[PDB]
Parts: C-alpha cells; sequence; structure tokens
C-alpha cells in the first residue's frame, strides 16, 4: 500500500519556525495537501497544491515539495498553533487516497512563571453512604507546570490500594488540572480519625483534610 | 507595457530574521508572476512560479503570496548564503517586464578589518608605472575610509577602491585601495602609508613602509 | 466523428479523433501552464466540441463546466452546460484511448446568448485550461 | 457558510450495522463529491470512502471494503455512510467532507463529526452524588459545591448547571479510567457564601449511551 | 539536462551590428512548445526583455526595439540568433538567452517564465581596441602577515575590454580567496587584483600560482608568486 511517512512529534519555541516533513514515493509527481486539527475540533486545510494557502490561513503557514519530501513550515509559531498536522495525497489512476501518520506540534513556552495548586476535598455524600459505598473526591486545579503526584493517608499511614488519579490536562487559561479518587468502604470511613489528600508540586505540598463526624 | 513596481530597493537583516519583498503590477497579470534570485556574475535563478508555487530544490523558507496586482516574497529565517538581488517578473503577456530589484544584505555584528599593504613589485617598476595596494580583509559594515599619506602628505585624486561581494560564510566585506603613481614621482618620497577609519576600529589604523 | 473542435493534450496516436488544437502536456515542465482557447461564431451550430486529457478532468466536463475566471488563479464556480448555453437538447459523449480520456458534446441550432466556459486538465502537477466561447451571432 | 452536520452515532456491539448521515447546506451539494474520514483514538486520520456528485463512482479503503457502503440523496442534501459487520477497530469519530470538486480528489470543508463506539463490553449508566457545600474547605469567603459522576461506560457525559443559565465558575474535570474499566468525573462550581440559602443550584447530568438523565439538587450541609 | 550557451564577440564598434547565438544542448528546439528569447542587463541596471522566437521562425519583439532587432532560428543545429543593428554605448550589457513561454492573447500557448538561462556574455560597445593585461605579483612581506597567516595576490593591470578570470593553483586553491571587481582606471583601461590568505608556515614550501585569462586578447599567464628579495 502507498503510504506517507511523517515524524510522530515536533516541538519548537514561540517565534521560531516549525518544519514538518512528509515523505512519499509518488510525491515528485503528485501534489501534497496539509491539514491542521486542533484537539476537539474538525480538521482544516492549511496548504494545498504543495504551496498554496486557502483563504483565511495566515501567511505564517507555507509548504514546499522537493523530490520525495513535502515540508510544512509554520513561521513565528505561537501556542495557538499546537495541533496535529497531517499530509494527504491522492491518485485517481493508482486508486489511493491516503493521509500521513500525523505529527503533533508542541510549543514550549520558554521561561515560564509558576503557580501553586488549589486543592478542594469533598467528603462522601449522605446518599452515597446509604448505598454501602464511600468515595473521596480530591480536585486539583490552577497549577503550572503540570506534573504532580498525589498521595492519601489514613490518619498517619499511606494507602496502597483503591486509588485512581488522572493525568494532568491543560485548562482554558493555559494552566493544568487533575483529580484523584479514593474508593473506601463505609466501615473504613468511620473506623479512622481523618483522611487526607497530599498534593506535591515542585517540592511544595498542599494538603487538605475532612473528618467523618459531620 | 506592464510596469512592475518592486520595493524596497535595499534590505539589511540579520541571520534568522523574517524578510518580505513586495511587487505591484500596473494592471492585472492574473497570477503569472515569478521571483528570481541573482548572485553577482550569474544569471538569475528562478525561485517561484505562478506567484505561489516553489521551484524544485528551493529551500522551504521561501514563499509567495499571489493576488490581482500585489505580490509578496518572504524568507522565514535568513541564511548567510542568501545575499543576492531579487527580481519579480510578470510572464503574463509580451513584452516581459521586471521590477527594479531588491539588493539584500545580511546584517551582522561589527568586525574590525585586517589592514595589509603591498609595495609595488620590482617587475612593475621596470616599466614607468607604480602601484601601491592597501588591503582591508573581512570587515563589517561595508562603510570605510582609506586615505593615502606619502611623506605625511595627504594624497587625493590618484587612488581607486574596489570592494568584494559579501562573503557567503561570515558575511564580511574586503576592500582594496590602489594608489597609482609614475616611477618618477615614486622615487621622490620615502614613507608610504594608508590610514583606515572604520566603526570596528576605536581609532584609525595606519600601515606604512619605507621605499626600499 | 472525425473533426473535434477542441484541445488534444495527449501525445500518442489519436487515431479515432482528430482535434483542431494540440499541445502535448508531457512536453512542458511544472513551471508551465497550457492555455488553449476555442472560439465558435456561426449562425447555426452543428459542431462536435471535446477534449483529450491524459490526466484528470475537472470538473465533470462537459456536463459540468467551470465559469470562466479572469484574474485570480483558478476557477471555482461549477455550472451546468445546459444552463450556461440555455439549450435543451445537447448530446454528451465519452471515450477513452488507453489512459487518455475523451469528453465530447454536440451542439445543434443557434445559441440564445454568447457564453463561455472553462475545463481543466490536470496531469501530475501540470494544469491545462481549455476555454470555449460560443457566440450567438446576434 | 458551508455547513456539514453528521448524525447517527452511538454505541453498538461488534457485528452490528449502522448508518450515518451528513446534512449539507450553504453550497451546491449536487455538484461536489463527498468524503468520509475517521479518527480512531490513538491513531491518526484515515480516509474511508468517497463518492462522486452524481454517484457515478465510489471508492473505498481496503480496511472497509465489503462492509461499508456510501450513498447520497441530492434532493435532500444528505450524504449517507452505511456501516455493517462492524469491528472493534471501527471505533472512531467519523467526519464528512466536501471535495475540492465533483469527484474524489481531496477534502476541503469538514463537519464536526459523530462518535461511533464499537465494543462487546456492556454499557453502564452513571451514579450521581451531590457534593454538598459547608464550612469545610472555605475558598476565601465563597463556597465550592458540585456533583460526582461515578462508574459510567462509555464516554461521554455532559454536565450543566441550572439548565445552562449558570456558567460563571463552572469547572468540569476530565474523566479518569479506573482499574475496573469504567469512567468517573466531577464538576464543581464556585459561588458566594451568602447565596447558599437563597439560590438553587441544580446539577444536570446526561448519559446518552445508557439513556439516563439525572438532575440532583445540591443542598448546604 | 537542458543547457543554453551564448556565443559571440564581446566587443563591437558603434553603429555596427551586434551578433549573438544561443546553442541548445540536452533538448530539441523543433519539438519544443516553448519560445526562445533574449534578455539583457546593463552594468548596474535592470533586466530588459528583447524578444522571442518559436520553432516556426515566428518572432515577437519589444515594440520600442523592433526596428533594430532581428531574431532567427536554425532548427537543424539547435540554435537561435540575435541581431542588433546600429549599436551605441547604451547597448553595453550582459546578454542572456532563455527558454520561456508566450503571450496571453494567443490561441494555443504555453504560459511560463524563463527557467533555463544561458551563462551570459558581456558585450562592450566601444571605439577602443583590445589590449592584453599585465600581471604583477602582490608579494607577501612582513606587512601582510597577521595571526600566523599571510596574504598574497596578483595585480592584473591595463586591459580592455572586460572580463578577466583569475584562479589559483589551476583551480586547486579556493579557500580564502578574494577576487576584487575590476575598476576603470584614469586611462580608460580596466584593472583588478586577486588576493588569498594562506598559512605562514607553508610559505616557501607551497607554490602559489595565479592563472589569469583574458580571452579578447588570447591571454593566459601563470604567474608564480613568492616573497621579495
Ligand atoms: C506557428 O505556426 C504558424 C506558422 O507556421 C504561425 O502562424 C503560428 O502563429 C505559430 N504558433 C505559435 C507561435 O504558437
Amino acid at each position: 500500500s502507498y503510504e506517507l511517512t511523517q515524524p510522530p512529534s515536533v516541538s519548537v519555541s514561540p517565534g521560531q519556525t516549525a518544519r514538518i516533513t512528509c515523505s512519499g514515493d509518488a510525491l515528485p509527481k503528485k501534489h501534497a495537501y496539509w491539514y491542521q486539527q486542533k484537539s476537539g475540533q474538525a480538521p482544516v486545510l492549511v496548504i494545498y497544491d504543495d504551496s498554496k494557502r486557502p483563504s483565511g490561513i495566515p501567511e505564517r503557514f507555507s509548504g514546499s515539495s522537493s523530490g520525495t519530501m513535502a515540508t510544512l513550515s509554520i513561521s513565528g509559531a505561537q501556542v495557538e498553533d499546537e495541533a496535529a498536522y497531517y499530509c494527504y495525497s491522492s491518485d485517481t489512476s493508482a486508486n489511493y487516497w491516503v493521509f500521513g501518520g500525523g505529527t503533533k506540534l508542541t510549543v514550549l513556552v520558554l521561561g515560564q512563571p509558576k503557580a501553586a495548586p488549589s486543592v478542594t476535598l469533598f467528603p462522601p455524600s449522605s446518599e452515597e453512604l446509604q448505598a454501602n459505598k464511600a468515595t473521596l473526591v480530591c480536585l486539583i486545579s490552577d497549577f503550572y507546570p503540570g506534573a504532580v503526584t498525589v498521595a492519601w493517608k489514613a490518619d498517619s499511614s499511606p494507602v496502597k490500594a483503591g486509588v485512581e488519579t488522572t493525568t494532568p490536562s491543560k485548562q482554558s487559561n493555559n494552566k493544568y488540572a487533575a483529580s484523584s479518587y479514593l474508593s473506601l468502604t463505609p466501615e473504613q470511613w468511620k473506623s479512622h480519625r481523618s483522611y487526607s489528600c497530599q498534593v506535591t508540586h515542585e517540592g511544595s505540598t498542599v494538603e487538605k483534610t475532612v473528618a467523618p463526624t459531620e | 507595457d506592464i510596469q512592475m513596481t518592486q520595493s524596497p530597493a535595499t534590505l539589511s537583516a540579520s541571520v534568522g530574521d523574517r524578510v518580505t519583498i513586495t511587487c505591484r503590477a500596473s494592471q492585472s497579470i492574473s497570477s503569472w508572476l515569478a521571483w528570481y534570485q541573482q548572485k553577482p556574475g550569474e544569471a538569475p535563478k528562478l525561485l517561484i512560479y505562478k506567484a505561489s508555487s516553489l521551484q524544485s530544490g528551493v529551500p522551504s523558507r521561501f514563499s509567495g503570496s499571489g493576488s490581482g496586482t500585489k505580490f509578496s516574497l518572504t524568507i522565514s529565517s535568513l541564511q548567510p548564503d542568501d545575499f543576492a538581488t531579487f527580481y519579480c517578473q510578470q510572464y503574463h503577456s509580451y513584452p516581459y517586464t521586471f521590477g527594479q530589484g531588491t539588493k539584500l544584505e545580511i546584517k551582522r555584528t561589527v568586525a574590525a578589518p585586517s589592514v595589509f599593504i603591498f609595495p609595488p613589485s620590482d617587475e612593475q617598476l621596470k616599466s614607468g608605472t607604480a602601484s601601491v595596494v592597501c588591503l582591508l580583509n573581512n570587515f563589517y559594515p561595508r562603510e570605510a575610509k582609506v586615505q593615502w599619506k606619502v611623506d605625511n602628505a595627504l594624497q587625493s585624486g590618484n587612488s581607486q577602491e574596489s570592494v568584494t561581494e559579501q562573503d557567503s560564510k561570515d558575511s564580511t566585506y574586503s576592500l582594496s585601495s590602489t594608489l597609482t603613481l609614475s616611477k618618477a614621482d615614486y622615487e621622490k618620497h620615502k614613507v608610504y602609508a594608508c590610514e583606515v577609519t572604520h566603526q570596528g576600529l576605536s581609532s584609525p589604523v595606519t600601515k606604512s613602509f619605507n621605499r626600499g | 466523428k472525425k473533426v473535434i473542435h477542441g484541445c488534444n493534450f495527449s501525445s500518442n496516436v489519436s487515431s479515432k479523433y482528430t482535434f483542431t488544437d494540440s499541445l502535448d502536456i508531457s512536453l512542458v515542465d511544472d513551471s508551465a501552464h497550457i492555455s488553449c482557447n476555442v472560439h465558435l461564431s456561426e449562425p447555426k451550430y452543428n459542431h462536435l466540441v471535446g477534449l483529450n486529457c491524459p490526466g484528470d478532468i475537472i470538473p465533470d466536463c462537459f456536463f459540468q463546466v467551470y465559469q470562466p475566471e479572469s484574474e485570480e488563479l483558478e476557477p471555482s464556480n461549477i455550472v451546468y452546460l445546459d444552463s450556461q448555453i440555455n439549450i435543451g437538447d445537447i448530446e454528451y459523449y465519452e471515450d477513452a484511448e488507453g489512459d487518455d480520456k475523451i469528453k465530447l458534446f454536440l451542439i445543434v441550432g443557434s445559441v440564445p446568448k454568447t457564453t463561455s466556459f472553462t475545463c481543466i486538465c490536470k496531469k501530475d502537477k501540470k494544469s491545462a485550461y481549455m476555454t470555449v466561447t460560443i457566440d450567438s451571432a446576434g | 457558510q458551508v455547513h456539514l452536520v453528521e448524525s447517527g452515532g452511538g454505541v453498538v456491539q461488534p457485528g452490528r450495522s449502522l448508518r450515518l448521515s451528513c446534512a449539507a447546506s450553504g453550497f451546491t451539494f449536487r455538484s461536489y463529491g463527498m468524503h468520509w474520514v475517521r479518527l480512531a483514538p490513538g491513531k491518526g486520520l484515515e480516509w474511508v470512502t468517497a463518492i462522486w456528485y452524481d454517484g457515478s463512482k465510489k471508492h473505498f479503503a481496503d480496511s472497509v471494503k465489503g462492509r461499508f457502503t456510501i450513498s447520497r440523496d441530492n434532493s435532500k442534501n444528505t450524504l449517507y455512510l452505511q456501516m455493517s459487520s462492524l469491528r472493534v477497530e471501527d471505533t472512531a469519530v467519523y467526519y464528512c467532507a466536501r471535495d475540492f470538486a465533483h469527484g474524489a480528489f481531496y477534502p476541503v470543508d469538514w463537519g464536526r463529526g459523530t462518535l461511533v463506539t464499537v465494543s462487546s463490553a456492556s454499557t453502564k449508566g452513571p451514579s450521581v452524588f451531590p457534593l454538598a457545600p459547608s464550612s469545610k474547605s472555605t475558598s476565601g469567603g465563597t463556597a465550592a459545591l458540585g456533583c460526582l459522576v461515578k462508574d459510567y461506560f462509555p464516554e461521554p457525559v455532559t454536565v450543566s448547571w441550572n439548565s445552562g443559565a449558570l456558567t460563571s465558575g463552572v469547572h468540569t474535570f476530565p474523566a479518569v479510567l479506573q482499574s475496573s474499566g469504567l469512567y468517573s468525573l466531577s464538576s464543581v462550581v464556585t459561588v458566594p457564601s451568602s447565596s447558599l440559602g437563597t439560590q438553587t443550584y441544580i446539577c444536570n447530568v446526561n448519559h446518552k449511551p445508557s439513556n439516563t438523565k439525572v438532575d440532583k439538587k445540591v443542598e448546604p450541609k
């Protein structure tokens, strides 16, 4: 099968040029087409016929093609350009219509300030205990960078079973957020004095506690 | 017929900067505009055809923007070997017409010149001519002053200068200054000196030799 | 079925049909553009107009045609030949000699209003525009 | 104003059939060809099929030949993708796209897409628990309340507050994939502490795969 | 693999006829749908299109020049020529041949810009006669040494017309070479100099020869350059 090869990842600094390549045996004779897809949205054509821009695409985008390789260049890259970029090529005589593997463009915001997380810890609800179950909700939001670790404690001892924690995800204001859940039995929730949610970020700990006697 | 108005005429930008050259057609040329890069002494090289499409083997940093009569050429990040004169040409209809061109210089940090001086050869002195050469090597910017003093007499009107193309690697210039005298006048004075003034030299330099 | 008032962009022996205008697209490079213009100016037409493309025909000529685009770069408005000429009885033909597609149509009678239309032949990275103009001879 | 809307997605079992539709508006749909492109989780874009403007020609990727079929109704400006003998690897978001011209060359305009989930795992509805506010975890004078969505499969789950009338301060967190195989998430909203005894905050939850709609009221402790 | 090459005299007297010929290798003119044109560039000025010709022999001219202009084609030798009658000093330029397309108003036409060019030949229109150059060494001395590296060169004086080409050690030495543009001296003769920086330890051991060519006078000089005594 005819395929188009792309590098899986490319990362650059803002203001610099990002080059994304796409190799293919028939590209010397067939045009390449470049598509941008931001997370959660529909794809958009950014370059057609190797080097042309559709109406509405900024001049920062540009394409070239020499030999068996097409290149998509994004000058003056910004955070708004974080997306996946796919090349495409087709031939009616050969009966193929193929996308490349895709390339995820990462923008490293150079020299970035910091922000401490704000933790919100919810005790089990009055209705959940009536179902013979108990779940502690620990919400971690508004922190940068997005690389934290969460730990739970039973009065004084860590918990090594029944813990589920999310991966960090960027919010709308370019900060990170995550959450962690603790599954416990109603008897384990009343037998201990207090449960805590320990959140570590850059060596600084933010930790909150709720009591079962409420 | 169709007048191509290119601007700017000159352009100076450091390595890695974004450079845009524009071109405007008298009337509508559709999209039949091309961009040429001409190194000194060579024919122009075709870079872009039908306004937007890139010639094969051309680096990805070149791009084009087409319209009815307004056109653009852009370089995303300059390289040292990019210095040339760029022309736009319409191939829409006869007669073919070009723009005035854009001479692109790559800007760099200041570098003081290396000053050498060459006395006239004995073979040249056998005939009735004498040439003294003052050499400035690998400097930036191009603007420099060279004056000839012989026996502390400021000479004027017997020297010519020649300056090289910008170096493809270090973006520097080199300059020659040829003081021309007859053998008769050359054998009347002892000390020959050129004094060089440049932005890279905190105070002017003077290189000199004694006749013989 | 001999004379085709059109453009032959192919190269091999066109034994079946003979075209009035010929330009082999394989002889030009990617920096070139083929422009082929056909003009028809007679009181009553009985002409067989067509095209010989060694690549891809855009749009579905001649049932579909591009509205001519002066200036700009390439056409973008797809119209239908029955509405562009405003005649209700047009024959449409198609044949293929190897990898060369041939698309024809037959006009009979007079044309109400002078019109024109464009068809694109794209082979690899090269494009060839066939522009036809049919006069009303009013 | 080229507008394309896909519909017909859902959660099906492997082997099931399913027909997607794509409603087109803003352009002469009768004249352009149409593509179907899919995006599977973890993978990249994959071209599926395309059809001409009059249905003269159809093309299919070898990964779906013999199972998927494409059709169109020009009189209603609708494109159809008929999937059959569905397999687990067919789980993806399916976009319809307008071709550059009449045939199958390249896609230009895309719709928002519809999600198709093929799995032999049973669909489970969510559990909704109110996260009541109180004097605990004071956020600097205000209060933080929410609701918990627990043990649901598969995604997604949509959460709103006061039927869309309340939006300032609402934060819905991304879900977590538990060790059991089910998802869970929380949605917290911050409001002034003086409005606890006057305003009513209703947590709206909807899960389309299990047809469950639960609106739990969060009262102060 | 297409290659164009101009040929012709580089010095023509005023009011005479300037002749040039382009030779096409790697392709056939009679099979080509392209046009074959001539473009000139005066020293320090811009580009000017003269005219083109098809394998018919059909010619097209820049209107302000049709009276002095004549372009012909010889398909049996893959050549097309240029005739410029009644030349003046304004005709001193570098002349190029090139393959390009036709004009929009044509029925069946290739629209394409000049892609394949010739190397270009300078033609000086002057009443002056040819004079060969004199090559004098720019010997390296204590005054031309800096940082363990020395600089030497050759002085090419009193020649007409342009150009001259200079190489070092028969082309084997190109690193750190500066051939200056020629200047027009007070006598109406051109003069330039080529210089090169070499390591100081290699002086007296490595031989340095500048190769000067001035074809209008059939001049070839291989001047060895060595320190002064
Ligand atoms: C070449 O053909 C004839 C001469 O045989 C001429 O009238 C025609 O205009 C030419 N076609 C071109 C230059 O395209």
